[PDB]
C-alpha cells in the first residue's frame, strides 16, 4: 500500500498507489482505394444505361 | 432543403393524388389557394419537401399531373384544391389509353412522355437538393400503368441516383374495370421490380373489404376507397413532412434488405364506423394496426414473415406507453418476424394528429406475405394467357407474345424470391 | 405470455421444466437462436452471458451463475478453499487436497509429498485418491509413486486428496455410500435446500485391503450398475432416500439425520455459497441468474460430513424429478415471471 | 503548453460536441460571446485552458474544434444557437445530402468529395498550434457519416499528422434511441479501418446512458439533450486534466502510457458517480468511499458489462470536488477486501489517482444535481469485449443472408470488406480472450 509520484499544485494533486508488484497506408494507396471504388460505381452505372439503351 | 417531386399518372393516379394533396394541404395549413393559415411552426418546418414557395408567400404543390385523356384532370382543375396546382404541370393527351398497357408504354404514351419529362426536369432544376420522385398510379389500367412505368424507366435514366418511390394500386377482380387488368398489372410489376426503390402496394380488394366489413359501408365507391389511400399516404409521409428523427434514402437503406424485395403493405388505424367519438387507447391502436383486417394488401401476414417493419404514431400520447406496447406485439408473436435481422421493428412518434382524430397510427410492412398478392395476379394472368385471350388489343399496338412470356417468368421469379426468405 | 428458449437438449432436469412451463398455457417456447426470450435454458460449456440483458422491455433470466465454475471444477474448488479466507486452508470439512499438474504442462507436487512423507513417517493412514474433471479414470493407492506416475500419463489437470480410510458403512452389507443434496439459488440469492436427498450406495462390501478393485470404493451410479455384482439387492437402484436412511440411523446409532448429518450439510452449503456471493450475484446486474446445484458428501465412522465435489449441471434421482422441478418454477421462475405448500425447500438465511 | 484539436463527425458527434463545449465554457468561465473576465492576459497566454481555446486580440476565446456533417440540418443549429459567436464559419463544414446510414456512402461516395475541404479547415487550426498534441474525435458507430467518414478522416490524419496522437469518443449503437437497422454493419466496418489509427477510444453505449437517465434522473423517455448533457460530464471529467493545472494525464500521450499497454486493446471502460436528479428535494451528499465504491457497480458504467469476470490492465481515478488523498486510499482498501479485482500478471496491481478540487460544474437548468464530490474511473478490463460479442453476433445474423449488403456494394465497396472487417473483429475478440481467461 505505497504512494509514489505525489505531485501537488493549487488546483489539485495526483499520485500513484501500488497494491502488488507484477509477476499504415500512404497517400497513394488511399487515393487508389477511393478511385477503385469510384471505378466500380462508373462501371455499374454503365451497365445500367447500357440496359436502359437496350 | 430535401425536396420530393410528385407525379400522378392516369385516372386512378390523379384521383388519388388529388385527395392526398387535399389531405396534406389541410395538415400543413394550406388552403385551396395556396395560402398558409395555420397556428404552429411545425406545419411549415418541412413544408418545402412537397411544396414550392412562390411570390407573396404562396405554396404551390410540387406535383405533375399526367394523363392521356382530359376527362379526369379536368375534374381536378375544377375540384376543391384544383387551383393550387401549377397550370403548366397539367400534361395530358386526347386519344386516351383504352385501358391498354401497350398504349401507355409504347404508342400513345410514347408521344407524350418527352413533354411530361420536360416538366419533371423543370421542378428538379429548382430543388436545392432533390431527394427523389414519388408516383401515384394504378397497375390495372392503361396510362398510370403503361405510361407511369414508362416515366419511371425514363426518370431513372436522367436521375440514376435519386430515389424512385411509388404508391401502386393493385387490381382486384372484385373491383374490376376490365378483364385485362391482370395483363396490365403483370407488365408493370416487372418495371417496378427493376426500377423502383419502394412501392406501397394497395390492393383494391383489401380497400373494398375494409369499407364493406370493418367500416360497414353498404355499397363502396372509388371515393370511399380513396379516403383510405389519403389517410394512408398522409401517414407514411409523416416521417418526411414533419420534424422527426428521416429522408427517402434512409428509409430504403433501413427497409430493403434485398434489391428486388421492396414492395410494402401499408396499414392504418383506427378504422371506426359512424361509436366514432370513443377515445382510442394505445393498446387498441396497436392491436388493430397489426390486425390483417386493417391492412391494404389483402394478404394474411400469418401466412408469411416480416423482414422489416416501421410504425408511426400521431398525436399527443405517452411515448413510454407506445414503446411498451410495440415491444409487446413482437414478444407475443415472434414467430411471424424473421430472426436474422436484429431490431427489425422501429417506432416514430408525431405530435400533429390527422384531421379529426385524437391519435392514429400508420403501418409499413415489408412482409413476405406479399407473395400471395403476386400469386393471384400471376394466376389470373396465366388463366387468360394460356388461351391468348385479349392478346390482340396488345399485339395490335406492336407487342409480341414473347414479351408476355417474359413478364410472366419475371414475376414467378419474384414469388420464388419471397419464398426462399420465408423459411 | 412468457417466452423461453432451450440450448441444452441433453439436460434431463430442464427438459422437464420446459414441459411444465408449456403445461401452464402461459409460457411459449422459441427457437434456440431467437433473442426475444424471457427465460434461457443455456448450454453447459461456453454459455454467452454477455448477450443477456440488452433487449429493451424484456426482463431476461438465465439458469446458470456466471463464475459458478470456480466451485464446480475439481481443481477450481481446491484453489478456492485454500485461498479464500472465508474457508482457509485449515477448513475442517474439506479433505486435505492438492492440485497436481501432469509433468507435460500453480502445481502442488512438492507440498503433497511433504504432507505425504509426514504421514508415511507417522504410521497414520496414507491412502490417497487421484481424480480429474475430464474423467468417467481414478486411481486409489497408498503409494505416492503410483499416484504421481498416473497423473503424468494423462494430459489434463488432476487432484490428489486424502481417501477416507474410515468411511461410514451401512448394515447389513458393510458397504460405502455418498449423499447427494440439491440446492436451488434464485435471483435474490436465497439458498433453498431440497428437503429430499439421496444416498448412492455401494453394493459391494467395503474392502480397505484392496484399492485395486474400485467397485467397493466408488459409489458412482454408473460404476455400481456395471462393475458391481449386488446392484439392487438391499435397496432399489443403490438409492436410499431420507426416510429409510433416517430410520436406519435411529435403529442403529440412536440419532437422527437432521442432527448427525443434516446440520453439517446445511452449514457447508451456506459457507460455500456465501463465499462467492460478491462475485456471482446478479443483484445489480442487467439480467438475473439462478442455478441448481448438487452437492456430494462423505460420512466417516465418526459421523463427520466431508465435501467431495459440487456439480453445476447435475442430474436428479428418478423418484424426485416431479416435486423438485415444480419447486424450481415456484421459487426461481414464477418468482420473477408470475402466473395468472408447505414449501418443498428449507431456506438457509444468511447475511448478503 | 500544447494544443488539442477536437473534431466532431456526424449528428451524434456534433450534438455531443455541443454539450461538451457548452460545459467547457461554464467550467472555465467563458461567456457565450467568447469573453472571459477571469483571464488577465488579453489576446494570448499559454495557460491550461489554452489547450482547448485560442484567443483573439479582441479578447475572444475560440474553441479549437471542427464540426463536420454531410447534411447541414444539425450544424445549422450551432450557427444560430446560443453559442453562435463562439466559432467562426470556417469551423463548421456541412454537405447537402447525408450518407443514409450507409458506411460505404460516408467513406467512399460522399467522403472523397469533402475530405480535402475538412483537412484544410483542420490544417488552419493546426497552423496556430505551437506544439499540437493530437485530436479528440467524437462520432457514432451507427451513422453513415460518423462511421464511414470518420475512418477516412483518421486514415488521413495519420498521414498529415504522423507522430500526433488521436483519441476517440465513440457512441455504441443502442436500439432504444435508434431507427437504423444496419448500424451493426457500420460499427464493425468503422472499427476495422479505424483500429490501427486510434491510440485510445472511449465507447459510450447509448443503452447505458439511457438507463442512467431513467433510473437516476427519473426521465421516462430521455431526449438526445438529456443523453448528451450526461455524456459531456464524463467527457469533461476525462479531459479536465488537459484543461486544468495538474500532473496526471497532462497531454494526450499520457492516455496510452497509462491505459493502453497493448495497442489493439485500446478501449477503456468508463464509470461515473454520482448521478443525482436535480428534481430531488435534497440528496444526502455521498462520501469518498461511497462514490468510489459505486465505481464497481454495473449500474453506472458507460458500457453494460461485468468487470468481475475479466482482468484489469490499467486503472485511473479522476476525482473532482472535496476529496483528499487520505480518503481515496481509505476507500480503496475497503473495496479490495469486498470487490472482485483480478489483474493481469504482467501489469502492476495499482491505481493512478487524480484529484481536481473544482467540483463538477452544473449546467443551468440541466438534469444533474450539484454534488460536492464526483469521480470518474477509467479501467481497461477485458470485460468490455462483451460489447464486441453482442455486435459481432448481430453482424453474423445479417451477413449470413447477405442482407443489406447491396446498399454497401452499390456505393463502390467490395463485398469482401465485410468478411475482412469481421475476421478482424474475430481477431480482436480472440486477443481479448487470450488476456483474460485462463
Ligand atoms: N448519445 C447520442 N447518440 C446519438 C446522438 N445522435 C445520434 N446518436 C446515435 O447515432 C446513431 C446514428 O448515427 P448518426 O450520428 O445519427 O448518423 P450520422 O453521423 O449523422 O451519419 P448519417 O447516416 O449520414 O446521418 C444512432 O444509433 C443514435 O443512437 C446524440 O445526440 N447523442
Ligand atoms: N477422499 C476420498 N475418500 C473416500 N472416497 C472418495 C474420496 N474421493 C472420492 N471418493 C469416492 O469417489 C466418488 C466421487 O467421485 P467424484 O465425484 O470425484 O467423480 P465424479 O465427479 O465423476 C462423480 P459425480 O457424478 O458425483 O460428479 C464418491 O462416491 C466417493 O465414494
Ligand atoms: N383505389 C382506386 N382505384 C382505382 C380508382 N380508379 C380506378 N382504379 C383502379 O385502376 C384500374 C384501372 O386503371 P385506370 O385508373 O383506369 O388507369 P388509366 O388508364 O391510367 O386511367 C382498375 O383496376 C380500378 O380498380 C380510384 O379512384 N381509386
Ligand atoms: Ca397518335
Ligand atoms: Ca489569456
Ligand atoms: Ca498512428
Ligand atoms: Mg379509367
Ligand atoms: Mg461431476
Ligand atoms: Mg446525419
Amino acid at each position: 500500500m505505497e504512494v509514489i509520484e505525489l505531485n501537488k499544485c493549487t488546483s489539485g494533486q495526483s499520485f500513484e498507489v501500488i497494491l502488488k508488484p507484477p509477476s499504415d497506408p500512404s497517400l497513394e494507396e488511399i487515393q487508389k482505394k477511393l478511385e477503385a471504388a469510384e471505378e466500380r460505381r462508373k462501371y455499374q452505372e454503365a451497365e445500367l444505361l447500357k440496359h436502359l439503351a437496350e | 432543403m430535401r425536396e420530393i417531386v410528385h407525379i400522378q399518372a392516369g385516372q386512378c393516379g390523379n384521383q388519388i393524388g388529388a385527395k392526398f394533396w387535399e389531405v396534406i394541404s389541410d395538415e400543413h395549413g394550406i388552403d385551396p389557394t395556396g395560402s398558409y393559415h395555420g397556428d404552429s411552426d411545425l406545419q411549415l418546418e418541412r413544408i418545402n419537401v412537397y411544396y414550392n414557395e412562390a411570390t407573396g408567400n404562396k405554396y404551390v404543390p410540387r406535383a405533375i399531373l399526367v394523363d392521356l385523356e382530359p376527362g379526369t384532370m379536368d375534374s381536378v382543375r375544377s375540384g376543391p384544391f384544383g387551383q393550387i396546382f401549377r397550370p403548366d404541370n397539367f400534361v395530358f393527351g386526347q386519344s386516351g389509353a383504352g385501358n391498354n398497357w401497350a398504349k401507355g408504354h409504347y404508342t400513345e404514351g410514347a408521344e407524350l412522355v418527352d413533354s411530361v419529362l420536360d416538366v419533371v426536369r423543370k421542378e428538379s432544376e429548382s430543388c436545392d437538393c432533390l431527394q427523389g420522385f414519388q408516383l401515384t398510379h394504378s397497375l390495372g389500367g392503361g396510362t398510370g400503368s403503361g405510361m407511369g412505368t414508362l416515366l419511371i424507366s425514363k426518370i431513372r435514366e436522367e436521375y440514376p441516383d435519386r430515389i424512385m418511390n411509388t404508391f401502386s394500386v393493385m387490381p382486384s377482380p372484385k373491383v374490376s374495370d376490365t378483364v385485362v387488368e391482370p395483363y396490365n398489372a403483370t407488365l408493370s410489376v416487372h418495371q417496378l421490380v427493376e426500377n423502383t426503390d419502394e412501392t406501397y402496394c394497395i390492393d383494391n380488394e383489401a380497400l373494398y373489404d375494409i369499407c364493406f366489413r370493418t367500416l360497414k359501408l353498404t355499397t363502396p365507391t372509388y371515393g370511399d376507397l380513396n379516403h383510405l389511400v389519403s389517410a394512408t399516404m398522409s401517414g407514411v409521409t409523416t416521417c418526411l413532412r414533419f420534424p422527426g428523427q428521416a429522408d427517402l434514402r434512409k428509409l430504403a437503406v433501413n427497409m430493403v434488405p434485398f434489391p428486388r424485395l421492396h414492395f410494402f403493405m401499408p396499414g392504418f388505424a383506427p378504422l371506426t364506423s359512424r361509436q366514432q367519438y370513443r377515445a382510442l387507447t394505445v393498446p387498441e391502436l396497436t392491436q388493430q394496426m397489426f390486425d390483417s383486417k386493417n391492412m391494404m394488401a389483402a394478404c394474411d401476414p400469418r401466412h408469411g414473415r416480416y423482414l422489416t417493419v416501421a410504425a408511426i404514431f400521431r398525436g399527443r400520447m405517452s411515448m413510454k406507453e407506445v414503446d411498451e406496447q410495440m415491444l409487446n406485439v413482437q414478444n407475443k408473436n415472434s414467430s411471424y418476424f424473421v430472426e436474422w435481422i436484429p431490431n427489425n421493428v422501429k417506432t416514430a412518434v408525431c405530435d400533429i394528429p390527422p384531421r379529426g382524430l385524437k391519435m392514429s397510427a400508420t403501418f409499413i410492412g415489408n412482409s413476405t406475405a406479399i407473395q400471395e398478392l403476386f400469386k393471384r395476379i400471376s394466376e389470373q394472368f396465366t388463366a387468360m394467357f394460356r388461351r391468348k385471350a385479349f392478346l390482340h388489343w396488345y399485339t395490335g399496338e406492336g407487342m409480341d407474345e414473347m414479351e408476355f412470356t417474359e413478364a410472366e417468368s419475371n414475376m414467378n421469379d419474384l414469388v420464388s424470391e419471397y419464398q426462399q426468405y420465408q423459411d | 405470455m412468457y417466452t423461453f428458449v432451450v440450448r441444452d437438449e441433453n439436460s434431463s432436469v430442464y427438459a422437464e421444466v420446459s414441459r411444465l412451463l408449456l403445461a401452464t398455457g402461459q409460457w411459449k417456447r422459441l427457437r434456440k437462436d431467437n433473442p426475444r426470450f424471457n427465460l434461457m435454458l443455456g448450454e453447459r460449456n461456453r454459455l454467452p452471458f454477455g448477450r443477456l440483458g440488452h433487449e429493451p422491455g424484456l426482463v431476461q433470466l438465465v439458469n446458470y451463475y456466471r463464475g459458478a465454475d470456480k466451485l464446480c471444477r475439481k481443481a477450481s474448488l481446491v484453489k478456492l478453499i485454500k485461498t479464500s479466507p472465508e474457508l482457509s486452508e485449515s477448513c475442517t470439512w474439506f479433505p486435505e487436497s492438492y492440485v497436481i499438474y501432469p509433468t507435460n504442462l500453480t502445481d502442488e507436487r512438492e507440498v503433497f509429498l511433504a504432507a505425504y512423507n509426514r504421514r508415511r513417517e507417522g504410521r497414520e493412514g496414507n491412502v490417497w485418491i487421484a481424480k480429474s474433471s475430464a474423467g468417467a479414470g481414478i486411481l486409489i493407492s497408498s503409494e505416492a509413486s503410483e499416484l504421481l506416475d498416473f497423473i503424468d500419463e494423462q494430459g489434463q489437470v488432476h487432484v490428489i486428496q486424502k481417501y477416507l480410510e474410515k468411511p461410514l458403512l451401512l448394515e447389513p452389507g458393510h458397504r460405502k455410500f455418498d449423499i447427494r443434496s440439491w440446492v436451488l439459488v434464485d435471483h435474490l440469492y436465497n439458498i433453498y435446500l431440497y428437503r429430499e436427498g439421496v444416498l448412492r450406495t455401494s453394493s459391494e462390501p467395503y474392502n480397505s485391503a484392496n484399492f485395486q478393485d474400485k467397485t467397493c470404493h466408488l459409489t458412482n451410479h454408473c460404476i455400481q450398475k456395471e462393475y458391481s455384482k449386488n446392484y439392487g439387492r438391499y435397496e432399489e437402484g443403490n438409492e436410499m432416500f431420507f426416510e429409510e436412511f433416517n430410520q436406519y440411523l435411529m435403529d442403529a446409532l440412536n440419532t437422527t439425520l437432521e442432527n448427525s448429518i443434516l446440520l453439517q450439510i446445511k452449514h457447508i452449503i451456506r459457507s460455500c455459497l456465501m463465499c462467492i456471493e460478491p462475485a456471482i450475484s446478479t443483484k445489480h446486474l442487467h439480467y438475473q441468474s439462478f442455478q441448481l446445484f448438487g452437492f456430494d458428501f462423505m460420512v466417516d465412522e465418526e459421523l463427520k460430513v466431508w465435501l467431495i465435489e459440487v456439480n453445476g449441471a447435475p442430474a436428479c434421482a428418478q423418484k424426485l424429478y416431479a416435486e423438485l422441478c415444480q419447486g424450481i418454477v415456484d421459487v426461481a421462475i414464477s418468482s420473477v415471471f408470475p402466473l395468472a405448500p408447505t414449501s418443498i425447500f428449507i431456506k438457509l438465511h444468511h447475511h448478503h | 503548453m500544447r494544443e488539442c484539436i477536437s473534431i466532431h463527425v456526424g449528428q451524434a458527434g456534433v450534438q455531443i460536441g455541443n454539450a461538451c463545449w457548452e460545459l467547457y465554457c461554464l467550467e472555465h468561465g467563458i461567456q457565450p460571446d467568447g469573453q472571459m473576465p477571469s483571464d488577465k492576459t488579453i489576446g494570448g497566454g499559454d495557460d491550461s485552458f489554452n489547450t482547448f481555446f485560442s484567443e483573439t486580440g479582441a479578447g475572444k476565446h475560440v474553441p479549437r474544434a471542427v464540426f463536420v456533417d454531410l447534411e447541414p440540418t444539425v450544424i445549422d443549429e450551432v450557427r444560430t444557437g446560443t453559442y453562435r459567436q463562439l466559432f467562426h464559419p470556417e469551423q463548421l463544414i456541412t454537405g447537402k445530402e447525408d450518407a443514409a446510414n450507409n458506411y460505404a456512402r460516408g467513406h467512399y461516395t460522399i467522403g472523397k468529395e469533402i475530405i480535402d475541404l475538412v483537412l484544410d479547415r483542420i490544417r488552419k487550426l493546426a497552423d496556430q498550434c505551437t506544439g499540437l498534441q493530437g485530436f479528440l474525435v467524437f462520432h457514432s458507430f451507427g451513422g453513415g457519416t460518423g462511421s464511414g467518414f470518420t475512418s477516412l478522416l483518421m486514415e488521413r490524419l495519420s498521414v498529415d499528422y504522423g507522430k500526433k496522437s488521436k483519441l476517440e469518443f465513440s457512441i455504441y449503437p443502442a436500439p432504444q434511441v435508434s431507427t437504423a437497422v444496419v448500424e451493426p454493419y457500420n460499427s464493425i466496418l468503422t472499427t476495422h479501418t479505424t483500429l490501427e489509427h486510434s491510440d485510445c477510444a472511449f465507447m459510450v453505449d447509448n443503452e447505458a446512458i439511457y438507463d442512467i437517465c431513467r433510473r437516476n434522473l427519473d426521465i421516462e423517455r430521455p431526449t438526445y439533450t438529456n443523453l448528451n448533457r450526461l455524456i459531456s460530464q464524463i467527457v469533461s471529467s476525462i479531459t479536465a486534466s488537459l484543461r486544468f493545472d495538474g500532473a496526471l494525464n497532462v497531454d494526450l500521450t499520457e492516455f496510452q502510457t497509462n491505459l493502453v499497454p497493448y495497442p489493439r486493446i485500446h478501449f477503456p471502460l468508463a464509470t461515473y458517480a454520482p448521478v443525482i436528479s436535480a428534481e430531488k428535494a435534497y440528496h444526502e451528499q455521498l462520501s469518498v468511499a461511497e462514490i468510489t465504491n459505486a465505481c464497481f457497480e454495473p449500474a453506472n458504467q458507460m458500457v453494460k458489462c461485468d468487470p468481475r469476470h475479466g482482468k484489469y490492465m490499467a486503472c485511473c481515478l479522476l476525482y473532482r470536488g472535496d476529496v483528499v488523498p487520505k480518503d481515496v486510499n481509505a476507500a480503496i482498501a475497503t473495496i479490495k477486501t469486498k470487490r472482485s479485482i483480478q489483474f493481469v500478471d504482467w501489469c502492476p496491481t495499482g491505481f493512478k489517482v487524480g484529484i481536481n478540487y473544482q467540483p463538477p460544474t452544473v449546467v443551468p437548468g440541466g438534469d444533474l444535481a450539484k454534488v460536492q464530490r464526483a469521480v470518474c474511473m477509467l479501467s481497461n478490463t477485458t470485460a468490455i469485449a462483451e460489447a464486441w460479442a453482442r455486435l459481432d453476433h448481430k453482424f453474423d445474423l445479417m451477413y449470413a443472408k447477405r442482407a443489406f449488403v447491396h446498399w454497401y456494394v452499390g456505393e463502390g465497396m467490395e463485398e469482401g470488406e465485410f468478411s475482412e472487417a469481421r475476421e478482424d473483429m474475430a481477431a480482436l475478440e480472440k486477443d481479448y480472450e487470450e488476456v483474460g481467461v485462463d
